[PDB]
């Protein structure tokens, strides 16, 4: 679950929360949808809604985010896309 | 666009793709020279081609033209040339090893062997589909269709060892090796007065899509169910290998 | 750790060497006949008839192929038997067997 | 789920489970007996014979014949074959039924696919063993019977020869199907599909017959003549002659025994006191006869023939005079002309112990079994034991060379069944191999 | 017919329960308690699917023919299906 | 001895030729008879000893008969071929090249002839056995037993055989024929069932006999299959009957069906007739040989052969007649009106008052015709008279320029009548600039007419200049056509749009 | 390949267009990122921004959508998630 | 010792190959070709994880004891262990 | 046959029995065929057997029909009265 951030439009403190939240989610949950849900909910609480989270090993995306609210990173071999829109 | 100079003036009979030894995305394009050249190039390389030369007893009555070439999935450097002379020629390009004497009529169609690399097809004016194994070039078997010509053959390495072909009468024959040799199992017909089909091809993405072309500018698709898979058909490979060795 | 790996191999060996042979020739129930698909009926015909309308009136098909990637994409090329050395003779007609390709 | 079209899956799932449960059931130097004598359908029947197996080394078959007394008022065929196992609990596992007297019974050596028997009146029958329980009359208390065969009683032919049969044996010589010939009208493989062994049947006339047919793709009813089941027929036939040297002038046979090593060789015994040798493929290899160091005729009326289940190909036979000979295949004369104890009576049954030492068993008319162990003693019986419940009908020695076991199953004229295990003699094994070689060398 | 065979099977001392799961985890017939019936149907539905994928991944022209999973407590067998399969649990001991 | 059997099969031909040649009247009328015959006798006998040794090393009793059959057949070919060429060529060599006293007479004892027959008997025996082996389930007992019964029989004719006790082998063969017979009888029964099962399909019938012909020709089986062989004969008669009628109704080659369309039709109808008749000849010839091998010359065959052979001969004549006409017309055409300084004359524009410059060049069509003509004759194994080879080599030189000359000529003639379809100066004005480039070269048209004949490189330069302009104009044409379609499509939609709704 | 809709909060007309658009994108592109980009851009144009699209073979997601603007479906083995939010 | 027992197993008429999977789906020993070596090791690693979880889910006090997968093409058997399992493939024909 | 008691096969069976019964009456002269020349008896039993064989064939054909009708009924009990 080593974290490597590939791209971000996010403050350093929010980047840390992204990794820490995903790290806990991956420790606690085995199922991809449940990992994603954990991460999303933690951001809605602290940074207000509406956040969206994608967690997986094989996907591409094209999305729109609110400025300064985007991160894309890996934990090991699993990619996490976390952003606000709406 | 290609060139118009001596590089490839001949009215090439066929174009085929091959994987390039480099990144798998790259596919070289070849043509079958009617004059005795083995021509390969890359995409931008269509101008100023990169490879060129099979001639047995050069500078004389030696004009090695072919009508089709097939390549074995086994190895990029194994293929057969459908020479106009009629005798299939094995070439690895120029080197050559076997002349396959069982088929003597000018060749109009060839096909590489499906898996197991032993059922190599040649067919021409003879009207007879001779299979052979490049390992020794024996006459394996000859389909004895009493038909004017043959214009296409259908193989699918994906499926068990089965055979079909389009003949110059309008019929398309199917053969289940484990049932019959000379007697078509399933046969596809044309309408009462349609002139013969002149081409046959099957979708590489199997999806049971076969296509043939009539004497009109119309291509007809059939959905075929006969060729189901099964455990056991391999026997056909052993039967052919034993026939070859005796 | 070679002797640790060997120890594991011994334990499983004891299980497999016995279990496998017993099962292999168990000659158990052999009536399994599952298809996972409805039995297809006798081979069908005229699934689709693709062609250029006007041009197909005089031309005949000589070269066809399928796109390995777009399996829906069926290609055809008709032409005239004669005069193929001089003029433009034909076109390349492709049609998809894809969504909404009702014509 | 409402549709039978899906209930077929439920049936199949049950069939798998039933077989797996049946497989799961196949679990495990003096008198130590066991009994398996449940009488669910044997209440009045009398034992007539025993036969062991080779695929399931813990399986035994027992023939029973019903008397005129009907324990059940149902139409009850008088001839049944009781199939049960040594290690299973009390209660037969299966039963087969026929119309006329059954004898000359044997099993399939590769797997339990077919069961064979020769009829008293010369016909041949075979039951389908590998068949689920359905379309058979069942009874409460459940137990279900099984009857399914197409006998040679149907389509008339010559293979019957209208002569009572004497013995049958599975002939494991199928080595054909080298290839289906490229031109199908001349492919011989097709007709051999599913054929893994033949069955031989010798009659009193001295005419040997061999054939077998196997086929699975079928339906409830067929256009051709058959039973209303899914079973093969008897279209194949081969016939071999015998008694050429032996033959009023008309002679007959009594017993036949084939060679386990090369099943193409066999010997045949006659009432005239001689045993001939022959084979199937090359009929001039060694057309000699076996004879002891005697003169004249001595029509001892040989009645039991067997084979030593070990490397050296030695046949054994016994006669009504209580004598046994070891007719080594490579010799016209026997190795050891032993006259058994109580020679005043006849040989009633012979067998070789399914054990590492070459222990040999004989049963006589007085129900006194004598045992030899030639690896450790001379020609004198190494052991013997008679029984108070005398009038033995049959025995069979059953064991397996590793888990291992050794047993002996018997039956009495009273209709009871017995079995015990004295596996201490299963093998040394080291001493047995030492003496085995010694006996062969000397 | 099938009901009688199932009863006969259940009577066997080895068998610990039978479940007939029809519509992808929705049973109709069971010889077990409700919590176990529902859980077992779900687990074996997911489990058999994984095995079928594994076989196709090994070779793209072969499917599952049978699947057995064993444990210390009990042993479970399932068979491939078009519409639905059947679950059997037995004690191997 | 350093050469294998598969190679000496060809040496026999080379050696006979070279030895007979050197004996010719070179330095002396004729070399003394001593060596004249002695050397050939050594060579012939040496082949004998050679084959005798090499066949022994095949182990003509062991399991790998596949390779034995190949090498054995070579041994026979060596033996027979040498004898045949000796007996034939000697008759003429001693009359034409060396005035040797012997004329129309042979010399060679023909000991190879007996050796060849010896191997033929072995091959026939082994072949028949292999055929029985395919039917091993039918004659298992016979095949296995007889193998070892016949082994001591074969031992009467060992490897390296010399027929000095030949009667011993004759006895062995007599027993062979009398003892193998049970095998033939059982197989004969099987063959009758297997062949008669064929529902009178001439195709399956022929293959049935063809595949097991070695057995059918056996006296036992041949008689058993007598009815089947006569049935086939009648059908074979029907076959050539149909071929005869099909030939007669098509031989004129008038309708497309009678000729048979081919991709080589672009040369002439000659290619169609050749292929058409080729098929007829092979089919009729094959049927004749099959009937001969199977029927054993019964009245059935007598009638069949008469008709089928006459047809075959007519077919052969048909082909040769068509060829002779082809060859004559090509030689005549070259000698008449093509050898007369054919040149690459410039476009004859003024003759055709339509700008359709007529590039009148004898080579216009002839280049590709000649190339196809020589390809046809070469592939088919015909001699190409020098006259054609000479003009063909000349055609190659012209081809190097005609390929590009036609392009620039076509673009000029085409653009002139395609740009006018749109009337956009974008294309009409620049096309004139292209025409000017053409005219600039045309200023030397009188001399251009003679370049290719002597040195085509100068013309290549002129053409490349015009082609560069053609490429620029062709690009503009493509853009123009693209736009023309684009605007057309949108206008035809707009007129169908109701302003009140859409 | 074969389109299979598993969930949808979307009108019937938009559902079919989503599949059709993804089908064309899958025909034209091999890269999932580029397939997603095509699908997103087309929806912003025809049905107003702001849409987001994820295309892939292995992922789980937990997202928030505007009513009548969410679909999840397969084309063969490739899943496409498309919705509006923001 | 163990090398001989593995060869002994390989010599059995049923066995078509043996793979010793050690490092979480990455094997260290094989008697098979390279594509198959990695193919079976990887796929079966994923599967056994599912099978072991399945047992824990159906009953929280039991682990895997054994698994068998059957197919038309071939049959594969695996047993669980403390550190790693072993794959054996047989031809049922 | 006796498991369905079809009057057709029952009547054919009666005709078969008539062969036996009429043949028995002939025993006045035929009861010594085997003694003198069994060949007549070989024809006798083959002809009688042939009649039985035909009976067996007809029975299976009627069973085929029987199944056909059964196949229909199981379909019929799956018809929706309110729609079909």
């Amino acid at each position: 679950r080593k974290a490597v951030i590939k791209n971000a439009d996010m403050s350093e403190e929010m980047q840390q929360d992204s990794v820490e939240c995903a790290t806990q989610a991956l420790e606690k949950y085995n199922i991809e949808k449940d990992i994603a849900a954990h991460i999303k909910k933690e951001f809605d609480k602290k940074y207000n809604p509406t956040w969206h989270c994608i967690v997986g090993r094989n996907f591409g995306s094209y999305v729109t985010h609110e400025t300064k609210h985007f991160i894309y990173f890996y934990l090991g071999q699993v990619a996490i896309l976390l952003f606000k829109s709406g | 666009t290609g060139l118009t100079d001596d590089t490839h003036t001949d009215p090439v009979s066929q174009v085929v793709w091959l994987p390039e030894p480099g990144h798998s995305h790259r596919f070289q394009v070849l043509s079958v020279a009617t004059d005795g050249k083995v021509l390969l190039w890359q995409g931008i390389g269509v101008g100023q081609l990169q490879l060129t030369k099979l001639k047995k007893h050069p500078r004389g009555e030696t004009e090695v033209g072919a009508t089709a070439v097939a390549f074995s999935s086994f190895d990029p450097r194994l293929f057969i040339l459908g020479t106009e002379g009629g005798f299939p020629l094995k070439c690895s390009l120029a080197p050559a090893q076997f002349t396959f004497s069982p088929h003597g009529g000018p060749i109009y169609s060839v096909s590489c062997s499906p898996f197991h690399r032993n059922l190599f097809l040649s067919a021409g004016t003879d009207g007879h589909v001779h299979l052979y194994s490049m390992l020794q070039a024996p006459p394996l078997t000859s389909l004895q269709l009493s038909l004017k010509y043959l214009f296409a053959v259908r193989w699918s390495p994906v499926r068990p060892l089965v055979f079909a072909a389009a003949s110059g009468k309008g019929d398309v024959q199917l053969f289940d090796l484990q049932k019959s040799s000379q007697k078509p199992t399933v046969l596809i017909k044309q309408t009462q007065d349609e002139s013969p089909v002149y081409c046959l091809e099957f979708n590489s993405q199997q999806t049971q899509l076969l296509a043939a072309g009539d004497a009109q500018g119309t291509v007809k698709v059939w959905q075929l169910s006969t060729e189901f898979t099964e455990q056991g058909p391999r026997e056909a490979e052993d039967l052919d290998c034993l026939a070859a060795e005796v | 750790d070679i002797p640790r790996l060997a120890a594991f191999l011994r334990r499983v060996e004891a299980m497999v060497i016995r279990e496998l042979n017993k099962n292999w020739q168990s000659h158990a129930f052999d009536g399994f006949e599952v298809n996972w698909t409805e039995q297809q009926q006798m081979v069908s015909c005229l699934y689709t008839l693709g062609y250029p309308p006007a041009q197909a009136q005089g031309l005949h098909v000589t070269s066809i192929s399928w796109n390995s990637t777009g399996s829906v994409v069926a290609c055809a090329y008709g032409r005239l038997d004669h005069g193929d050395w001089s003029t433009l003779k034909s076109f390349v007609c492709a049609w998809n067997l894809d969504r909404r390709d009702l014509r | 789920i409402d549709t039978p079209r899906l209930c077929s899956f439920l049936r199949a799932a049950c069939q798998v489970m039933a077989v797996l449960l049946e497989e799961d059931r196949l679990a495990a130097s003096d008198s130590s007996s066991q009994l398996n004598t449940s009488l669910p359908f044997l209440q009045n029947r009398k034992v007539s014979s025993l036969h062991t197996s080779r695929v399931q080394r813990q399986m035994v078959v027992s023939v029973h014949d019903l008397p005129e007394k009907s324990f059940v008022p149902l139409l009850d065929s008088k001839y049944v074959l009781c199939v049960w196992d040594i290690w299973q609990p009390s209660g037969p596992q299966k039963v087969l039924i026929c119309e006329s007297q059954v004898t000359c019974c044997c099993l399939s050596p590769l797997k339990a696919f077919l069961l064979f028997a020769g009829t008293a009146h010369g016909s041949v029958v075979v039951w389908d063993l590998r068949e689920d329980s359905r379309l058979h009359y069942s009874v409460t208390l459940f137990w279900t019977f099984r009857t399914a065969t197409f006998s040679t009683d149907g389509i008339l032919t010559s293979v019957n020869h209208r002569s009572p049969l004497q013995a049958v044996e599975p002939i494991s010589t199928s080595v054909h199907k080298k290839q289906s010939f490229v031109l199908s009208p001349f492919s011989t493989q097709e007709e051999m599909s599913g054929l893994s062994f033949h069955i031989a049947s010798l009659d009193e006339s001295g005419v040997l017959n061999v054939w077998v047919v196997v086929e699975l793709p079928k339906a409830d009813i067929a256009g051709s003549i058959s039973d209303l089941g899914l079973m093969p027929g008897g279209r194949v036939k081969l016939v071999h002659s015998a008694l050429i040297q032996l033959g009023w002038g008309t002679t007959q046979t009594l017993n036949v025994k084939f060679l386990p090593s090369d099943p193409n060789h066999f010997i045949i015994g006659t009432d005239m006191g001689l045993i001939s040798h022959g084979t199937r493929q090359d009929l001039r290899v060694a057309p000699k006869l076996f004879k002891p160091q005697q003169h004249g005729i001595r029509p001892v009326k040989v009645n039991v023939i067997d084979f030593s289940p070990f490397g050296e190909p030695i046949f054994l036979a016994g006669c009504s005079d209580g004598s046994i000979r070891l007719h080594q295949l490579s010799s016209a004369f026997p190795l050891l002309q032993w006259d058994s104890s109580t020679d005043s009576h006849a040989v009633t049954g012979l067998q070789w112990s399914p054990t590492r030492p070459a222990v040999f068993l004989v049963q006589d008319d007085t129900s006194n079994i004598y045992i030899w162990d030639l690896l450790q003693s001379d020609l004198g019986p190494v052991a013997k034991q008679q029984v108070s419940p005398n009038r033995l009908v049959a025995m069979a020695a059953v064991g397996e060379p590793e888990g291992s076991f050794l047993a002996l199953v018997l039956a009495r004229a009273s209709g009871s069944i017995d079995i015990q295990h004295l596996k201490r003699r299963w093998a040394a094994p080291e001493v047995d191999e030492c003496n085995r070689l010694r006996l062969l060398l000397q | 017919e099938v009901e009688e065979t199932l009863k006969r099977l259940q009577s066997q001392k080895g068998v610990q329960g039978i479940i007939v799961v029809n519509t992808e985890g929705i049973p109709i017939k069971s010889t077990m308690d409700n919590p176990t019936t529902t859980q077992y149907a779900s687990l074996m539905h997911s489990f058999i699917l994984k095995a079928r994928s594994t076989v196709r991944d090994i070779d793209p022209q072969n499917d599952l023919t049978f699947l057995r999973i064993r444990s210390k407590k009990n042993e479970i067998m399932v068979a491939p299906d078009k519409d639905y399969f059947l679950i059997v649990i037995q004690n191997p001991t | 001895d350093s050469l294998s059997l598969l190679e000496v099969v060809d040496l026999v031909e080379t050696t006979q030729d070279v030895v007979d040649d050197v004996w010719r009247q070179t330095e002396h009328d004729h070399y003394p008879e001593s060596r004249m015959l002695h050397l050939l006798d050594i060579i012939g006998g040496s082949f004998g000893r050679f084959v005798q040794k090499k066949l022994g090393t095949l182990n003509l009793w062991e399991d790998p008969y596949y390779l034995v059959k190949e090498s054995l057949k070579a041994g026979i070919s060596i033996c027979e071929q040498w004898v045949i060429v000796c007996n034939h060529l000697t008759g003429q060599v001693w009359q034409r090249y060396v005035p040797h006293p012997w004329k129309n007479e042979k010399y060679f004892p023909e000991t190879l002839d007996k050796l060849g027959k010896r191997l033929e008997e072995v091959l026939a025996i082994r072949t028949i056995h292999e055929k029985f082996l395919y039917f091993l389930p039918a004659s298992e007992e016979k095949i296995i037993c007889l193998t070892r019964v016949f082994e001591p029989f074969t031992g009467l004719n060992p490897v390296q055989y010399n027929p000095y006790t030949e009667p011993l082998w004759k006895a062995a063969v007599s027993q062979y024929e009398k003892i193998i017979a049970p095998a033939e009888q059982k197989i004969a029964g099987k063959l009758k069932n297997y062949i008669s099962e064929i529902q009178d399909s001439p195709q399956q019938l022929l293959q049935a006999f063809l595949k097991y012909k070695e057995l059918v020709k056996r006296p036992t089986i041949s008689k058993e299959l007598m009815l089947e062989r006569e049935t086939l004969l009648a059908r074979l008669v029907d076959s050539i009957k149909d071929f005869r009628l099909d030939f007669e109704n098509r031989c004129r080659g008038i309708p497309g069906d009678a000729s048979g369309p081919l991709s080589g039709k672009n040369l002439s109808e000659v290619v169609n007739s050749i292929v058409w008749v080729r098929q007829l000849e092979l089919k009729v010839d094959d049927t004749i040989k099959i009937a001969e091998a199977l029927l054993s010359d019964l009245p059935g065959f007598r009638c069949f052969h008469q008709s089928a052979k006459d047809l075959l001969d007519q077919l052969k004549l048909y082909e040769q007649e068509q060829f002779d006409d082809w060859s004559r017309d090509i030689q005549s055409g070259l000698s008449d009106s093509r050898s007369g300084l054919c040149i690459e004359a410039s476009s004859r524009i003024m003759e055709l008052d339509s700008n359709d410059g007529l590039l009148k060049v004898h080579y216009s069509d002839r280049l590709v015709i000649l190339l196809r003509e020589v390809r046809q004759l070469s592939a088919l194994g015909f001699v190409i008279p020098a006259k054609i080879q000479q003009v063909a080599n000349i055609a190659q030189k012209f081809c190097k320029q005609a390929i590009i000359l036609k392009q620039v000529a076509h673009f000029y003639n085409s653009i002139d009548q395609q740009m006018i379809q749109s009337q956009r100066p974008m294309m009409l004005q620049s096309a004139l600039a292209f025409e000017q480039i053409i005219k600039n070269s045309k200023a030397g048209s009188g001399g251009k007419s003679q370049i290719t004949w002597d040195n085509p490189k100068e013309l290549e330069g002129y053409i490349q200049k015009l082609q560069n302009a053609a490429e620029r104009l062709a690009t503009e044409n493509r853009k123009l056509r693209k736009w023309h379609t684009t605007f057309c499509e949108k206008v035809v939609v707009l007129m169908n749009i109701d302003l009140l709704r859409q």
